[PDB]
RNA sequence: UUGUUGAUUUUGUGGGUGGUGGUGCA
């Protein structure tokens, strides 16, 4: 679970 | 004889409906002998088979209940016997909320001076009495107590008010489970289990404070523990690390007949 | 003194949808957006990027600024009004394209990719989660009434109209009714954007407001006048 | 022995080394076990001196030491489980102190220290207690574990039980506390006691092993004093501290009815009514979960 | 009047962007990037999680452009990560499009000041606690601390006293920071909060609470 | 112990240091 300020993965 | 009657005494008479004096007998003894206490628990099971099998009610049976239940239970060898017809008296669809909450209250009023091994025993028993009667779920959290972010200014001093004049309502002495007002108290009791010096004895204890998803707990994998079990399972340890040592360094480890470790304890 | 529910453990909140007209909501609707695109691959067009080429598309470079929208999502979907599920965001392209936007996406936060995710959207006309479940970005038909709550309160941002406090006016508006801001992400111009959709235009401060402040002004007055926290 | 082995002399002297901290700790406790009532200043002085030797070669050496602590774990509950009381000396009681000394005792998982907790709890309560011996061997075992947690602060529920035994056993019963079990009523103080002389104290641990009524009072005050730091440590932060003190207070009332005199429990009890006055009771509030998103 | 570190006694809402992974670096010297230099951090071997400056970009300006910033109560003072302490004159206003703000930290960086015709950006000597004011109130941000209304926290604290709200613009990481300085931490939403949200939040507080409008 | 050499290393125990650093000044 992303949370706050994260951003998408990048591949 | 009280082992043997639920099973080869009582199928075998013609009206065993006229053992209901003698376990009734056996089910109401009180002796100074200690020995003798464990009377009416055995009682319990052939009593239960007669009211099963005829339908018949013995005056006053969950208050007669609640007084068996005593510290004297936890220890005693028959625990396992007893518990199984727990699981069987507190599966009635009709019991208050007052019963349940009586029983919930006096074994977490026993739990406190009980072993560990009980304390395992207890806590999955209270989560499984809580999550059957969730009217009974208010002992853990009574909401109303609650300090609120959004609650207005006279809400918090009307609730300072009301903190300062609560009293717990729980009588002990109280022999009627219906009128112990336990359903008006709250478990201290598990919130001090929270603090066990075991730690997995204390994750046991968290769990209240965690949501109740689970919907229920085996009962059979918590009865079977002890002190043997706890030791014998740091007997085993699969992983062997260095112990941290303590920093402090103490003069002498006990006390005389500079810095002692065990003051008191004469050397 | 009150005996607890039957059930306590927090549930998440349905996904508010277009669909569903009957909860009360805070819809957010983004007019005047600037997102277009161009192949030279397709690019969404930007104010420092590229000037030459919208030059030569004749268009006026100074509104042709899409970070305005990313900052003003970005503001909006991060605000704990969408945690609690209680807002839904209304993209009007300049061109006249209507874009939904599920309060469950995360655009990226790096300007960079929010610019593939738009010229992705643009040409798809959707964006599909990464698990395949839900449409997260949908273009949908113009115009915005329609997939706006039946009874719904509308107003639009106006630094010309009476400065009004935002918490004071979400508790006077009725509770089944919904409340719609638009809000105008063009670097300057003139607030008539949604004058025939809107009834009355609101001023929020007496000084000038950028739209994603002006955005996150807003929220935070509905989640106090809602204890949304 | 250390000089002529050191680690630099040849190979596999660390290895030797890390068996002669496991074999001091052995010869520590050994020492403890032997008589030492003739020269308690000299066996004070040699045995200071041997721990401080432990606790370089622990410093160095601790996994072999805590094997060899581990090991006198198991043995010593395999001595318990046939000989009960009779296998515990007064070197298992040492054993106890200086695995405190060595290993730190506030964690919340320690290789050591939790087998020894867990170990002693079990003799705080399985341990009949039924002779001023055995009193006086429970009494040393509850100081022992009080320094335990003498920062984490933890509940031991077997304290509480002790506790409420000894107590009820030196007043034996009274008719009112029919719900703590006794193992022996001939222990009874005499009511003639004076309870006003000034009497040490602290229990010699050479006097257990040779093991009459001021012993037995010096018995009680420790367990006395023991009981009031516990309250004034660990049961004031529990939260249920008002119900934990119920069964002592009224043991504490039983104490000063019959010896008015008698002026610890008195100052207990204050104590105890002074901190149940502050501590706010309240309807606990623990399914407040937070809300999702 | 412009606020200003030289001043101590007025009252002001302070903000310390601590943790702001500002840096830059030479092939000419650019602001590292997460997305931009992925291969050249990867040969520093630092992660691109925390190569992230754009958090600082967005949070300096939605606090920049806040009401309260207008009415002149608020300064804003950034930490880098790397140990550079920033000192932003209330009166400047930074370029929004990322690029243009990237060009600015590197000439900010390396001039270790800007002026355009005072000093816009300005870099200055640790520690923060001599530049904040004579008499202030310290706090950061702590998801786990215990949810207080801003409204009702500024309101009860006194008024000769500043404000400081320790923020971090970092990626990931304890909220420790700023401990040594900090004598509380308290928690503005109930839900977890990105920096940006947590500082549009907190200014909308003190902005009811002074009623700045 | 060395790519034939001779105490330079090898084994074990302790053990410090950013340092053929760069750059601006006098």
């Amino acid at each position: 679970r992303f949370k706050g300020d994260d951003d998408i993965p990048y591949k | 004889i009280l082992l043997i009657l639920h099973k080869r005494i009582i199928p075998h008479f013609h009206t065993p409906t006229k053992l209901m004096d003698f376990l009734t007998d056996s089910y109401n003894l009180q002796s100074s002998n200690k020995n003798a206490g464990v009377v009416p628990i055995l009682a319990l099971n052939g009593l239960f088979e007669l009211m099963k099998r005829f339908n018949l009610e013995y005056p006053n049976f969950y208050m007669k209940l609640y007084q068996i239940i005593n510290p004297d239970l936890m220890h005693v060898k028959y625990r396992a016997r007893f518990f199984r017809l727990m699981d069987v008296f507190l599966s009635s669809t009709h019991l208050s909320a007052h019963l349940v909450a009586s029983f919930i209250k006096k074994l977490a009023r026993l739990t406190l001076e009980s072993p560990p091994s009980a304390i395992v025993t207890v806590i999955p028993f209270i989560y499984n009495l809580i999550r059957k009667h969730p009217n009974c779920m208010i002992m853990l959290h009574n909401p109303a107590f609650i300090s609120n972010p959004f609650q207005t200014p006279d809400q918090v001093a009307n609730l300072k008010t009301l903190k300062e004049n609560y009293v717990d309502p729980f009588d002990v002495h109280e022999s009627d489970p219906e009128l112990t007002h336990a359903l008006d108290s709250s478990l201290w009791e598990l919130a001090s289990l929270m603090e066990h010096y075991h730690p997995n004895v204390a994750t046991l204890a968290k769990i209240f404070a965690q949501p109740f998803k689970k919907l229920s707990y085996n009962m059979e994998d918590f009865l079977d523990w002890n002190y043997d079990s706890l030791l014998n399972a740091e007997s085993s340890r699969k992983l062997k690390t260095l112990p941290t040592l303590e920093f402090e360094a103490f003069t002498n480890v006990f006390d005389n007949e500079g810095n002692v470790y065990l003051p008191g304890v004469a050397w | 003194q009150k005996a607890l529910p039957a059930s306590l453990v927090p549930q998440a909140p349905p996904v508010l949808t277009s669909k569903d007209k009957i909860t009360k909501r805070m819809i957010v609707v983004l007019a005047m957006a600037s997102l277009e695109t161009h192949k030279i691959k397709y690019v969404l067009l930007n104010c420092d990027d590229h000037q030459g080429l919208l030059k030569k598309m004749g268009r006026d470079i100074s509104e042709a600024r899409p970070d305005i929208t990313h900052q003003c999502l970005l503001t909006l979907l991060d605000s704990p009004i969408n945690k609690a599920g209680k807002l839904q965001v209304y993209i009007q392209t300049s061109r006249g394209i209507l874009i939904e936007v599920n309060p469950t996406v995360r655009i990226p936060r790096t300007f960079k990719r929010f610019s593939g995710l738009m010229v992705q959207l643009l040409h798809k006309l959707s964006i599909r989660s990464v698990n395949s479940e839900e449409k997260l970005l949908k273009v949908i038909k113009n115009p915005i009434t329609d997939h706006l709550p039946t009874k719904c309160r509308k107003v639009t941002l106006s630094f010309d109209a009476p400065v009004i406090r935002v918490q004071d006016y979400i508790e006077k508006l009725d509770d089944d009714e919904s409340i719609c801001v638009f809000v105008g992400a063009m670097a300057r111009g003139k607030d008539n954007f949604a004058d025939e959709y809107v009834d009355e235009k609101v001023g929020l401060s007496n000084y000038p407001l950028s739209a994603s402040v002006a955005c996150s002004k807003f929220c935070h007055g509905a989640e106090d006048a809602w204890n949304i926290l | 022995i250390i000089k002529a082995y050191q680690p630099k002399l040849a190979e596999g002297n660390k290895e030797k080394l890390g068996k002669f901290t496991a074999v001091l700790l052995r010869h520590i406790i050994f020492l403890s076990n032997q008589n030492y009532l003739k020269n308690v200043q000299s066996f004070k002085r040699t045995q200071n001196a041997l721990i401080s030797i432990l606790k370089s070669l622990s410093e160095k050496y601790n996994r072999e030491l805590s094997e060899e602590c581990r090991d006198y774990i198991n043995e010593m509950q395999a001595r318990y489980k046939k000989n009960h009381f009779d296998a515990l000396s007064n070197g298992d009681l040492v054993f106890f102190s200086i695995i405190g000394i060595l290993f730190s005792t506030s964690d919340q998982y320690h290789l050591v220290i939790t087998p020894a907790l867990i170990l002693m709890s079990q003799f705080l309560e399985q341990i009949k207690f039924n002779s001023l011996k055995r009193i006086a061997f429970g009494a040393v075992l509850v100081r022992i574990v009080s320094q335990y947690q003498r920062i984490s602060k933890r509940y031991i529920p077997e304290v509480v039980y002790f506790f409420q035994k000894i107590l009820l056993t030196f007043i034996v019963k009274p008719l009112d506390f029919e719900n703590i079990r006794l193992d022996s009523y001939e222990l009874g103080l005499p009511l003639d006691v004076d309870f006003t002389k000034k009497r040490s104290t602290i229990i010699p641990l050479h006097t257990l092993s040779t093991m009459p009524v001021d012993q037995c009072v010096s018995v009680l005050l420790n367990v006395m004093e023991s009981l009031d730091a516990t309250i004034s440590t660990v049961w004031k932060s529990l939260p249920a501290f008002n119900e934990i003190i119920l069964p002592i207070q009224q043991l504490l009332s039983a104490y000063t009815s019959k010896y008015s005199d008698f002026e610890k429990p008195r100052n207990i009890l204050n104590k105890v009514e002074k901190l149940t006055k502050f501590t706010e009771h309240i309807p606990l509030a623990l399914q407040n979960h937070k809300p999702v998103s």
